[PDB]
This record gives structure tokens, C-alpha cells and sequence, in this order.
């Protein structure tokens, strides 16, 4: 039976939770499409102790027009497809999330950050945030990170230099990153235009037509519960859904999810089978065919990156395959993405899958331990006067970042 | 330009109804099915969950 | 990729043998049990096409 | 199962490792003296030395003369050629006499070869040829198990475009002989079409690339037919193989003696070993005056088989010649050719086990009552009759609802299945109505 979600959090801090040593304690923010998560980098503890403001990514602000609100409780949202592009949206965003953890006082927030974004960022877009960020909260220094690549970061056996493919999966974005000695190979590099969201989306039309007799009851937040609860990827899909064809295994392994009652009161108060149902939504990512798309889904993608390289360097890079992010959390992942590894690698040759010590946390985590290690290297971030030189579109080339390239944009 | 190319098998074809695999599509309405029961089922719909189900696929249903 | 034919149906007899159209599904997974007289697998094995010596004779 | 026949229950001599014989054991009962000396010809043909010796099994009908011939090609095992011939063979209609006797000789005889059987398969990613013309064509195979690459020569491309392949099929190449088999289209690819005349396969599960060490059995007379006449080269595709129909023929001296001088080279050269094995003339007396004297030359020449014959006739007539008669009906001068091995007929107690030893073989249970009337009534008639009735007694046991012979089982049987003698009696008497 369905659940409902929880909303309206008490988080309330003092003015700032400066520790011992250095005063200008860095602000973690993972910006991330689905939710933002954001907090103190809090250093000299080894786990991490409160990684706060677990935040659904929306706002809202309807027919009344005077007002907005922006934590968890018709919406809006300040990404498309995983790069932000809105303007107060994001300072709304930005507000919840400093107003919750406390700030000092003046015209500024006097702490730096270290803040995700997308795998490549469009110059534009990269200029936009530091400009929304520079002029309006007037912070010190900055650093952009991707997600996984922080989510790697904190993963590895050692903080020594890697080589590795990296397998993300998120809100409306999966991507393959091939790293070589640190570095993202982001010349080759390649994204999947779909995810978690489409997933749910998927599953959504398909009860709406299994059910037409109550399109109400079913909606995004009970669409959540059985991708996250009850949902699982395939070893093999035509073989899985071979075996799901015979009504005594159907029986068996249906899913009965009762909605609420007010004839056994079924025939409106459903408890809406979901048996093919709960392969068919995780397998997206995979078979971008099951809806219109015509691309290669992530199983012929890393091939085509991986047949790029010489034959020792391919033996290298996948002695690290790592699984990150959003959809990497169903249960049965490293298997099939093990086994359709197998068939694409020379007969005796050796590879090795590592999943992610926490999938959705340990980009947050990453940049966490990130920024606290990286203090005082005064050549890794963004100083607010070096934005009044270089007019944002510029970045600075650290580990777990996306590639910088010369260039500058006419403005006005 | 980081865009993943385009799949070069050719894609595999489940029926819309239930998910198995389909040997055989309808000539009227253009759905495809697995199984006689799943005919039965499909000629019994409305027009409405018909293009309803193509919509999922983009096929020429607009 | 061979054909066999059995005839028109009896809707379109009109406008050559008539039958009704088949029961159950297009497309059926048929088994089929076949034997051969441990001779008939010798004579085939003995020349280029040596089935035509279980007709004539010629072994 | 394995069906149940005339001498499925000898499974060796059962000497003892001093060579005497013990009195039942390996499926045999019996006869210490007379198969004893089998044992002495099992030692003889695993020396390898000698060439065309020769042995006479003699005695009246059913007193073990197949059996213990059959006994012998246990003990050799399946490593050595064991080749039984019916002395009514010889008379072909498409040979002469003596070339049927040379082929068999020659049959008896055998190259044990060795090599490694390696093999490739799976579903084929690519195929590019490598200057003016094709040097060599590289191929890619996939399996569940993995990826390979091959290096083909350019005959063995054409064999892959004559089998109509191309990229996606699955294949089958075996690298020792160059044999190349299309399987069908990888169902990777089966969505291609709805209606297309193919067969599709799933992708295998087993290994790329496989080895084994195996060994190849041919005898010199294979060698000989092979080499004779033209090979046909046909794998059919080719209608001339259609006209000229084929036949045996008088294979030429010269032909044997270069095989001979060809096998040497190998078996110099180590990739070959020889076995000399047995030839087991069984039936003799049905041989010819004509035959019968040319053995007096093969038996001789320094290449030929150990030979064993056997016979059951006394004193009759020599086939072929009208008027003489002479000992197991074979020529006084071959008879002085053979060493000779006399067979000895039962006495009651060694057909009573006989019967037991038939009967658990042969799957039935016999209860001791019923056993005693069987082995009487072996003596009345024939061994070979008694191990008849062991079935059908059985068969009416089963139609009646019991497991065991009791003896109104056999006692029925008996009634309603004769013996040649006892008939006999019959037409004796109604002489005159046949
Ligand atoms: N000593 C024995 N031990 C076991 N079974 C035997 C023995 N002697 C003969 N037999 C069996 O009895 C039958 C005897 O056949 P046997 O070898 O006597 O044929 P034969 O008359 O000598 O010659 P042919 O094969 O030409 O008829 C077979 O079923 C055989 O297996
Ligand atoms: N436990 C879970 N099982 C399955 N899917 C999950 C689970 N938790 C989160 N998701 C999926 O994860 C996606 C969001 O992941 P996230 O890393 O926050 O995205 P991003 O970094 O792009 O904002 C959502 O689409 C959601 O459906």
C-alpha cells in the first residue's frame, strides 16, 4: 500500500558554526536537478555529520501571483535538461537554502563554495551562475565540480591520481566519462539524453491507460514509490519478460499495490497489477527504443567510446568501471551491467564494477571532503576580483572539473 | 557535440498491452500484441487509449 | 522460405479447391516425429545424390 | 538402452594374471584348456612382432567357437582393429574372389594418428580482406563468453562466401581441416524484417575458441580405396558427380606397394603409429578351392593380420572340387598352415550356468525350481534352445501378473515352441503330406 512524503523540516542554525582554525569554513552545495543538497564543510570530523536540507528542487507560485515558497510541501523548477536557466528562480533557491543553515549579517555571504554543475556547462550558462553569484550574495571565492567526478573523488581506494569510466545517472541525464590520469577525457565523452524522470513518466501514461477509470489516483509522488520500492533492472530483458509470460510465476511475483478505499470496491479503489510494468520502467536507460528514442542506450555507447582507444589503454580504463548517481540505486544493476560487459571484451580478458559507497549522497560527500582538503590552493578557485578580469565564462582546471577551453563572450 | 550516436541494430518490437514479445501487429490500429487473448483485448478499446498507446513510441500518431 | 497452398477460401470461392480459413494463431511452434530405416541413412551417404537409389534401385 | 544380443555377456577370457583360466568369470564358464590358448594369441598380437600366423578354433555347433573370438577383440579393446568377415562374403558381383580376401586383409591393419582439434565460433563482427589481391581476410567473432580475432587465409574466405556468409551471421570454423558452417542469423538481428526467409539463432554461450588433443583411427585398406580411383571432390554443387556411377574394383599392385613406402615415411617421421590387429575369417568351411589356396600366399607375405578361423563341419567335401573330402572342411595344405584350438561340448552343470548368467543379463528372474527344468531340458535338446525360452517364458510370466519363472511358465513354453529335433520326429512320420 501507498505512502505519502514528508515536508516541512525544522532546519534553524546560529549565525555561523565557525570551528577551530581557519574562519572562512566553505558552503557544500550540490545543485542538483531533482533535489539540492547544501552544508557546512564542518572540518576535522572524518564522516561527514549532517549533510542538511535534503530539498526537492521546486517551487511554487500559482494564480495568486503576490508570493513564492521553495522548500519541500502548479510548480516550476530552475533547470532544463540539467543545466540551470533561470533567474530568481535560482535565487529563491539559493535564499531557502542560505536563510536554513544561518549566514553572518552584512551585504554578503562571507564564506566560498564549491557548488556541481553540469558535465559540460554552456558558457553561457557558467557566466550566468557566476554572475547571479558574485554580484547578488557577493561570496569570496568559488569552485565548480561535477557531481560524479566528486562522487569518484571520495570513492577511489587512495587520493592518488585514477583512471576509470564513470556510469552517472540522474534526474534527466545519463552520461559515460572516460578519465585518464585524473583527467576527464571530455573530448570523447558522451551523454544519454534520458533518465529517472522519464522513467517515472513512462510508468505514469502506461497505469493512466491500464486504468482509465481513475486517472486521479495515480500520480508523480505514488509513481516514485513503486520505481523506488518495487522496481528492479533485468540480467537479460528478453529472457526476464520470457519468464514473466507464465501466469504461475505472474501470480507469484505481481505486484499488488492497494490504493485507499473510500463490488469489492476494487473496480475504482484499484489494487492496480504491476507485473511487466516494474521492468519496463527501469530498463530506459538501456533501450531508449522502449519510448520513441532513437539512441544507443548505455550499453552500445560505451562501446563506441571504449573501441576509441588503443587496446592497452581500453584494458586500463576499464579496470575501474564505477556506477553513480539517481537510477544506479535499483537493485540488480552491477549485475547487468557486468554481464553486458562481458560480451564485449576480449574471451579471457579481466574488468571490474565498483558501486558507489552511497549512490545519491556521495556527490555531496565528495565535494565535501574536496573543498576541506583543498583549502588554501589559492591556484583551484575563482577569487571574487579575478571575475571582474575574466567575465565568467572561466574556470580553473582542478580534478573532478570540466575541461576549460580559451574563449570569451561579447557583452554589453 | 557530446550527444551518444544513434543505435545500429535494428530495435526489438514488444507488444504495447503487456510487454512480451510480439510476433504480430494489428492492420487497423497499428498496436502490437503477443498472444489471441491480447487481440480480443485490443479490438475492445476506445480510440482514445488506442492513440494513447502510440503516443509512447512517437509513432505517426499526433 | 517455401510455400505451400491449400486452396482459396470459402468467402472467395467465387471470382481451383475451397476451404475454410485456419483456427488459433498465425504463426505456430509445430513438433514433428520423422524416421528412417537405418538402410535409407547408408543409401544416402553413398553418392552425390544417392536418395535417388532408394527409388531405382541402383544401390 | 543398449539392446540385449547373442553374446552380450562375454566381456573377456577371465584368466588369471598367470594366464590359467578360472572357472567362471569375465561372462564365461568353462572350457580352461581350450581358452587358455586364447590368451597365449592375446600376447601374440599385442608383440606387434610376427606377420600372418594363423588359428583353427574347432568343435561341434554350439560349443563357444564365436564366443571366444569375441572374447579376444575384449581383450585387445577398441585401440587395435578387429574386423569379422562370414566366409559367404567372397562372392562378390563386382570383384573377383582374391580381392575381396586382400581387401579384408588389408582392413585389419590400422594408423593410430594424433592432433589438436581447435575450433572458433560465435557470431561474426566484421569481415575485411587486406598490394594488388587478397593477402589474407581478417574476421571477428562474439560470444557470450567474449570477443576474438582471426587471421584467415584466402581458401578459406572463399569457403565462408560460398556458405553465403556475412557480417552477423554465427559460425562454426574448425582450424585443422579448414571445415567453415553457417548456423543461421544472430537474433540480435531478427527485428530486421517481420518476414524474411532466414533462420535466426541466439548468440552462444559457450567459449570463442576451443581445444582438444584427439586421436584418428584409419586402416591401410582406407587409404587404399581413398587413393585408387579419382576422389570426387564433390561436396555435391557439382552435377558431373551425377553421371558416373560408381562400383568396386580390382585395386593394383603398384597402388599397395607406394601406400606401403608413403606410410613408412610417416611413421619415420613420428606423426603416425601402426597396429597390426585381427582378421577373423568366421565360417570358413564356406570358402572356395580357389580361395583356400590363395590364403597359402597371403598368409605368408611379411605384412599380413593375425588370422582366426573357425568351422564346425567333420570330414566334408572341399567346395569347389566335387569328389574330396577332408578334415573341418578345409585343404590338407592350409590345415598344415594353422595351429589349432579343439572346443568341448557342456556337460549339464556348465549349462545351468549358462542360463543363470543368460537370464540376469538378459533382465529376469528365475526361480531355482524353474532353473532345474530348463537346464533338463537343455540336455534333452540344445543349449542354444534352453536360451531361447528364457524371454518368452518371462513374457507369459508378465501377461499372468507375476515378477519370476516358475516352472509352469517354462512348462507352457515348452508346449508351444518346437525344436529341431522334435520336429524332425514330425516329418518323419507325416512324410508323405509335404
Ligand atoms: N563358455 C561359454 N560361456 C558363456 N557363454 C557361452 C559359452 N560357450 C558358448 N556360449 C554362448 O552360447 C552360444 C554359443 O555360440 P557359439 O560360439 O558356440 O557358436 P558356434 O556354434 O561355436 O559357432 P557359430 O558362431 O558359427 O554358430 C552363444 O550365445 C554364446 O555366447
Ligand atoms: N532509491 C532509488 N531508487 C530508484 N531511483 C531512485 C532512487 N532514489 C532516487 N532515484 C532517482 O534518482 C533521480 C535523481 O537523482 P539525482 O542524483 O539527485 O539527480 P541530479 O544530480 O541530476 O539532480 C530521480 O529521477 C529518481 O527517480
Amino acid at each position: 500500500p501507498f505512502r505519502d512524503a514528508r515536508a516541512a523540516p525544522d532546519p534553524v542554525l546560529e549565525a555561523g558554526p565557525v570551528a577551530h582554525g581557519p574562519l572562512p569554513v566553505p558552503l557544500v552545495l550540490d545543485n542538483g536537478s531533482f533535489q539540492v543538497r547544501a552544508g557546512w564543510a564542518c572540518p576535522g570530523q572524518d564522516p561527514g555529520p549532517e549533510p542538511r536540507l535534503q530539498f526537492r528542487a521546486v517551487c511554487a507560485r500559482g494564480r495568486g501571483g503576490a508570493r513564492g515558497a521553495s522548500g519541500p510541501q502548479m510548480l516550476r523548477s530552475p533547470f532544463d535538461r540539467n543545466v540551470p536557466v533561470n533567474l530568481e528562480l535560482q535565487e529563491l533557491l539559493l535564499d531557502y537554502s542560505f536563510q536554513h543553515l544561518g549566514v553572518s549579517s552584512q551585504g554578503c555571504v562571507d564564506h566560498p563554495i564549491v557548488l556541481t554543475e553540469a558535465v559540460c556547462n554552456p558558457l553561457y550558462s557558467r557566466q550566468m551562475m557566476s554572475e547571479l553569484l558574485f554580484e547578488c550574495y557577493g561570496i569570496p571565492k568559488v569552485a565548480y565540480g561535477i557531481d560524479s567526478l566528486f562522487s569518484f573523488y571520495h570513492n577511489k581506494p587512495k587520493n592518488s591520481m585514477c583512471s576509470g569510466l564513470i556510469i552517472s545517472s540522474g534526474y534527466q541525464c545519463t552520461h559515460v566519462l572516460p578519465i585518464l590520469e585524473g583527467r576527464l577525457d571530455a573530448k570523447n565523452c558522451k551523454r544519454i539524453n534520458l533518465g529517472g524522470s522519464q522513467a517515472a513518466g513512462y510508468l505514469q501514461r502506461l497505469l493512466q491507460l491500464k486504468y482509465p477509470g481513475h486517472l486521479a489516483a495515480i500520480t508523480l509522488s505514488r509513481m516514485e514509490e513503486i520505481l523506488h520500492e518495487h522496481s528492479y533492472i533485468a540480467e537479460d530483458y528478453v529472457e526476464e519478460l520470457h519468464k514473466w509470460r507464465c501466469p504461475d510465476y505472474y501470480e507469484n511475483n505481481v505486484h499488488k499495490m492497494q490504493l485507499p478505499f473510500s463490488v469489492f470496491n476494487l473496480a475504482a479503489y484499484h489494487q492496480l497489477f504491476v507485473g511487466t510494468e516494474r521492468i519496463r520502467a527501469p530498463e530506459i536507460i538501456f533501450q531508449p527504443s522502449l519510448i520513441g528514442e532513437e539512441q544507443a542506450g548505455i550499453a552500445e555507447t560505451l562501446q563506441y567510446i571504449l573501441d576509441r582507444y588503443p587496446k592497452d589503454i581500453q584494458e586500463m580504463l576499464v579496470q575501474n568501471v564505477f556506477l553513480t548517481g539517481g537510477n544506479t540505486m535499483y537493485p540488480g544493476m552491477k549485475a547487468r551491467m557486468e554481464k553486458e560487459l562481458l560480451e564485449m571484451r576480449p574471451f579471457r580478458s579481466s574488468f571490474q564494477v565498483q558501486l558507489a559507497s552511497n549512490p545519491v549522497l556521495d556527490a555531496w560527500y565528495g565535494a565535501r571532503d574536496w573543498a576541506l582538503n583543498h583549502l588554501d590552493d589559492n591556484e583551484v578557485w575563482i577569487t571574487r576580483k579575478e571575475y571582474e578580469e575574466k567575465g565568467g565564462e572561466y574556470l580553473k582546471e582542478h580534478c573532478a572539473s570540466n575541461i576549460y577551453v580559451p574563449i570569451r563572450l561579447p557583452k554589453q | 557535440s557530446i550527444d551518444a550516436p544513434p543505435s545500429f541494430k535494428p530495435a526489438k518490437k514488444y507488444s504495447d498491452v503487456s510487454g512480451l514479445l510480439a510476433n504480430y501487429t494489428d492492420p487497423q490500429s497499428k498496436l502490437r500484441f503477443s498472444t489471441i487473448e491480447e487481440f480480443s483485448y485490443i479490438r475492445r478499446l476506445p480510440s482514445d487509449v488506442v492513440t494513447g498507446y502510440l503516443a509512447l513510441r512517437k509513432a505517426t500518431s499526433i | 522460405g517455401k510455400i505451400s497452398k491449400l486452396g482459396r477460401s470459402f468467402t472467395r470461392a467465387r471470382d481451383t479447391k475451397f476451404v475454410q480459413c485456419p483456427d488459433g494463431e498465425l504463426q505456430k511452434r509445430k513438433e514433428v516425429v520423422h524416421t528412417v530405416s537405418l538402410h535409407e541413412i547408408d543409401v544416402i551417404n553413398s553418392r552425390t545424390q544417392g536418395f535417388l537409389a532408394l527409388f531405382s534401385g541402383d544401390t | 538402452t543398449q539392446r540385449i544380443a547373442s553374446h552380450s555377456h562375454v566381456k573377456g577370457l577371465g584368466l588369471d594374471e598367470s594366464g590359467l583360466a578360472k572357472q567362471a568369470a569375465s561372462g564365461l564358464v568353462g572350457q580352461e584348456n581350450a581358452r587358455e590358448a586364447c590368451g597365449v594369441i592375446v600376447e601374440l598380437i599385442k608383440s606387434k612382432k610376427m606377420a600372418g600366423r594363423a588359428v583353427l578354433l574347432a568343435g561341434p555347433p554350439g560349443t563357444g567357437k564365436t564366443a571366444l573370438a569375441l572374447a579376444i577383440a575384449q581383450e585387445l579393446g577398441s585401440k587395435v582393429p578387429f574386423c569379422p568377415m562370414v566366409g559367404s562374403e567372397v562372392y562378390s558381383t563386382e570383384i573377383k574372389k582374391t580381392e575381396v580376401l586382400m581387401e579384408n586383409f588389408r582392413r585389419a591393419i590400422g594408423l593410430r594418428i594424433k592432433e589438436t582439434k581447435e575450433v572458433y565460433e560465435g557470431e561474426v563482427t566484421e569481415l575485411t580482406p587486406c598490394g594488388k589481391t587478397i593477402s589474407h581476410v581478417i574476421i571477428g567473432l562474439k560470444t557470450a563468453k567474449g570477443t576474438k580475432q582471426l587471421k584467415l587465409d584466402p581458401s578459406i574466405f572463399e569457403s565462408l562466401q560460398k556458405e553465403r556468409v556475412e557480417a552477423g551471421d554465427v559460425i562454426y570454423i574448425e582450424a585443422n581441416s579448414g571445415a567453415v558452417k553457417r548456423q543461421g542469423r544472430c537474433d540480435t538481428y531478427a527485428t530486421e524484417f517481420d518476414l524474411e526467409a532466414e533462420e535466426y539463432v541466439p548468440l552462444p554461450k559457450g567459449d570463442v575458441h576451443k581445444k582438444k588433443e584427439i586421436i584418428q583411427d584409419v586402416t591401410l585398406h582406407d587409404l587404399d580405396v581413398a587413393n585408387a580411383r579419382p576422389q570426387g571432390g564433390q561436396d555435391i554443387l557439382s552435377m558431373m558427380g551425377q553421371l558416373m556411377k560408381p562400383k568396386k574394383t580390382e585395386i593394383t599392385d603398384k597402388l599397395r606397394g607406394e601406400i606401403n613406402k608413403v606410410v613408412n615415411k610417416y611413421i619415420d617421421q613420428g606423426i603416425a603409429e601402426l597396429v597390426p590387429g585381427v582378421l577373423f575369417v568366421d565360417e570358413v568351411h564356406m570358402l572356395d578351392i580357389e580361395c583356400f589356396t590363395y590364403l597359402h600366399r597371403a598368409l605368408e607375405s611379411s605384412i599380413a593380420p593375425i588370422v582366426i578361423f573357425a568351422s564346425n563341419r567333420g570330414n566334408c567335401v572341399i567346395r569347389g572340387t566335387e569328389d574330396i573330402t577332408s578334415p573341418h572342411g578345409i585343404p590338407l595344405d592350409l590345415l598344415d598352415r594353422v595351429m589349432i584350438i579343439r572346443t568341448m561340448l557342456y556337460t549339464p552343470q556348465e549349462m545351468k550356468q549358462i542360463i543363470k548368467i543368460r537370464a540376469q543379463t538378459e533382465g529376469i528372474n528365475i526361480s531355482e525350481e524353474a532353473l532345474n527344468h530348463l537346464g533338463e531340458i537343455g540336455t534333452k535338446t540344445t543349449l542354444r534352445y534352453s536360451v531361447q525360452l528364457l524371454t518368452p517364458a518371462n513374457l507369459l510370466a508378465k501377461i499372468n501378473g507375476k515378477d519370476s519363472i516358475e516352472k509352469e511358465h517354462v512348462e507352457e513354453i515348452s508346449e508351444l515352441f518346437y525344436d529341431a529335433k522334435s520336429s524332425a520326429k514330425i516329418l518323419a512320420d507325416q512324410q508323405d503330406k509335404y
